[PDB]
């Protein structure tokens, strides 16, 4: 089990325990365990992370600007912004997506991959 | 001495060097791909689903040429050329 | 001899090659070790002093 | 026509054979190592400006201290350090002197030198890995008495691999020993085959072939030496 | 030929290594590590 | 003694398994590569599995090619042994 | 001169070729596919279950060829064609 | 014994070695090479068009060497010199 | 020419390739199982004492690989068959 | 006839050379176009600059491959010793 | 009507330089790899060499085993043949 | 027989596998070397003049052997020992 | 049919291995520490000096190697055992 600490430039998100992480770096899709070496990686612009935890449902989070940064005790992702699955509004996500502004079209996209609609 | 003996002794060697030569590239490509498989299963143990396929397809191209390469051995230890 | 002739102009050859290149170096090594523990022993002296 | 072996001042006593122009090699090398260590005792200045024989020394020495800490504890066998350090000098000198010209004409159409390297001699070699090997395993035994070496040896790293090990153990004086040999024998075959060449075009290749050997000399002295240091841990441990 | 086989130099020129060590053991290597700790 | 023909053919499927023992070994180093470089881009980028083909076999037929070139002058040698 | 004479040199040469081969072709494999293993492990210790399976998938893909090998050995060592 | 034979079956063990040699580094320089330009468009989508010259460039000199072993070979099995 | 001499040569001949190859496949995976333990340990100093666990099962792996060469090579050499 | 079998032994050995110089000549050619792929990959622009070092390498490559390719010439057209 | 025993040896001689050779060649790239793999492990953990020295033996000793084993075996055949 | 041929022929053969290998080994490690400095350059293009020195040792280490495997090639053709 | 030239011939063939065999494993482990020390020094300019000691380790090793090989070729061809 590992620390996930989700924490945004305006203000912390997310933080507690979490058996697993899967996420999409600039080098690739990445899942992190418990005792995942140091780590520091950029997301891609429309990366999703999806915690998975004990004794509750995977929470996927649509972050814009998220670096992630792995250590033996904690997992903290630097996110400029993060939203989380429950409230993710599926016409808007699809109006955002395909933007001629590449930042809201891949805010729109990272909103997608966390509800599942890609 | 006798003509067959020799031609045998030829075919036997070559089809050894064939078999040498097949289960070399063989294993050596299928160590290669699982070295692929089991790191890209560390970086996402869950995509192993998805991996396994491109990785038989790579297992399918280094066995058909050792098979290959058995095939043509047996036609040598067997049925000799100009024998 | 005409081998040892040959072989006599080889090492005058490699001893001229070595003092050219490689003798300035070592020697500018060994100066700065010497001058590395001289100020160590002066810095010795001034700290004793202080 | 090289001639391979066929050692020169040969000469038989006690009922057996001596190679002389090794032993002569040996106590050339042997008696400049003494000029050196005498020329440091007599002009060793702690607290002047050392001079090049006692900055070579210093340096020699810090740097194996160096190598022994990241080994093992220099306090747990201090004796590693004078034990090995003149294995660094001894076999350098040995290869340095091959720079010096002493190849001639013998007479017979072919190169004979009147200086060659004690190295390029197997019982050279033999000697000092020999020696190393029983110096390091009498270590062990010190440390971990002598019925706990061959145990310790015999079950290594893991118990199921257990004849490698052996193999190991057996491997560390021969691995020792023959490189050794190679990184010197060779130069010493090159050197007569270098020699078939024309003179006016045979100093060029000739010249090369000692600048390489210098380096080749001088790494495989501190390889031998650095070897020495970790085999000396290794049975040295627990 | 077969230089390989071990010879009588091989007592004898571990003799002198021997002493050489005993010289390094006593006259250098003790010295200089003063020196050197002095340092 | 020996007759021409008994020593030519030996000569030439000697010379046979020689070309394919190298192709089968270059062949084999060809394919691990070739798929040991799918299998990562696949591990790392799924998404871009389409785009990732088309490369992928450019690469591994020119692997073959040689290989399979060398069924030719394998038949050339076995059974048209040149000058037999 | 004995025909079973170089028979038996030629089989005994392509038998080695066989073992030749065959090594080259599992301690390939197998180092590679070892140092598959040691990255993994090292970068994901939990992940060792998930990462043991496909390297035995791998590993035994290419012992496979190399026992292969070592099966057609018998028969060039003890049933040799044209004997 | 008729020199011809010896001749023809060194001149046709010479070509075999030319033919391994060759087929060994083609199709291992030409995978290699591969893995690379997979690996580069793997990681930018695109680059294909702008690297598609580099690679062409390495298969062709690769390329350009195997079909020089392959002349020569036809050379000494045709053309066999001091027969 | 007696035959058992040519026997003889090319059972020698044999464990030549075989130990040859032997030799080549353990020296390859272990330094490349080597390499792999090497750099984990460079990552995690701590963590040698788990990575030492699959480096030793490669290890064994590929000198099992060599063990059965030896063993062959010494029936080659030991009990030739067909003498 | 001693001159066949030596013209044989030449042939097998020039042979051999060349498979060996073809080997070696491939693999660095591939070795030396991978490193220039990962680098023209990495930057477009780098394209002119890696020429030079990937130039460099292929050409001391060839170098060996060609004098082996001259020592194979010497072995089969002069046969030493016949 | 030539020496049998000339015969065997040339065998065992070619046997044994397959021997050595293989294992030299093993050797070789084993101790490469692993020094690339030291050189790797000291330019990013300066301190680490003295620490990383023991585990770059642990697998150079057993790399050269094999070498001096088939030294070994190169020696049996060559200085007293199987059966001359 | 002339005892001359067969000398020269095992000589000829020796000094190609002399050959075989200087050009493998020499070819290799001068192209891993040069992949090394054009990955260097790649990701630091200022850092040329202080990668050559490396590149330029690794050379004269590859280079010294393979000059080293065609001394011995001249050697064993010109001047065969016991010829 | 002179002995003496069928040992010579087999000596010289060998010998000829011996230098195969040196010559690719000093080459490529030549290249491989190369490769190393060009990718530390491109990495970490500042660690020059520390990491040319364990490259020259490796190269003691690879080297050694390879003039282990050089003596006991050495010891092939001029002084040959069976004579």
């Amino acid at each position: 089990d590992l620390n996930v600490e989700i924490v945004a430039v305006e203000r912390e998100l997310w933080s507690g325990p979490a058996t697993f992480v899967f996420t999409r770096t600039t080098a690739g899709e990445i899942g992190i365990l418990p005792r995942h070496i140091p780590l520091v990686a950029q997301l891609v612009d429309d990366a999703m992370v999806r915690v998975e935890r004990e004794g509750e449902d995977d929470l996927r989070i649509a972050v814009d600007g998220g670096f992630l940064s792995v250590t033996e005790e904690t997992v903290r992702i630097l996110v400029e912004n993060a939203q989380f699955e429950s409230e993710i509004d599926a016409d808007a996500a699809k109006e955002d997506a395909a933007s001629d502004d590449e930042r809201t079209a891949a805010w729109g996209r990272a909103r997608l991959r966390a509800l599942g609609q890609i | 001495l006798d003509p067959n003996a020799i031609i045998t002794a030829g075919a036997l060697i070559g089809g050894g060097l064939i078999m040498g030569g097949g289960a070399i590239g063989a294993g050596i490509g299928d160590g290669i791909a699982g070295n692929a498989l089991i790191s890209g299963i560390a970086r996402q143990p869950e995509a192993q689903g998805r991996l396994f396929t491109p990785f038989f397809i790579t297992v399918g191209l280094v066995e058909a040429a050792y098979f290959i390469n058995l095939a043509f051995m047996a036609l040598f230890v067997f049925a000799t050329p100009g024998l | 001899m005409s081998i040892f002739i040959g072989q006599l102009i080889g090492f005058a050859v490699i001893a001229f090659i070595i003092v050219k290149w490689v003798v300035p170096p070592v020697r500018t090594l060994m100066r700065n070790q010497q001058e590395a523990v001289r100020a160590a022993l002066a810095e010795s002296a001034e700290a004793a002093k202080k | 026509a090289i001639h391979v072996g066929h050692h020169t001042l040969v000469f038989e006593l006690f009922g057996m054979t001596f190679n002389g122009d090794t032993i002569l090699a040996t106590a050339v090398t042997a008696v400049i190592v003494i000029a050196l260590a005498f020329y440091l005792r007599a002009k060793v200045t702690s607290t002047g400006v050392p001079s090049g024989v006692q900055l070579f020394w210093e340096a020699l020495t810090i740097q194996m201290r160096q190598q022994i800490e990241g080994s093992i504890g220099m306090k747990i066998a201090p004796f590693v350090l004078p034990l090995s350090v003149t294995i660094f000098v001894f076999i350098l000198i040995s290869n340095w002197l091959a720079v010096l010209p002493l190849q001639y004409g013998g007479a017979d159409g072919a190169a004979a030198e009147l200086y060659k390297a004690p190295a390029s001699d197997i019982n050279f070699v033999l000697a000092l890995a020999l020696f190393v090997f029983v110096c390091y395993h009498a270590a062990g035994i010190w440390r971990r008495g002598i019925v706990g070496h061959p145990i310790k040896v015999v079950k290594g790293h893991v118990a199921f691999l257990a004849p490698i090990n052996i193999v190991e153990e057996l491997a560390k004086p021969i691995s020792l020993a023959l490189r050794l040999f190679g990184n010197i024998f060779a130069g010493g075959i090159l050197v007569a085959l270098i020699a078939m060449f024309p003179w006016y075009i045979q100093w060029f290749p000739n010249a090369v072939w000692k600048t390489f050997d210098l380096f080749v000399g001088l790494i495989q002295a501190f390889i031998f030496s650095l070897l020495t240091i970790l085999y000396f841990s290794q049975s040295m441990e627990l | 030929s077969n230089f390989l086989i071990p010879n009588g130099t091989f007592f004898a020129v571990l003799i002198i290594f021997l002493i050489v060590l005993g010289v390094i053991s006593k006259w250098v290597v003790p010295p200089i590590s003063k020196v050197l700790a002095e340092r």
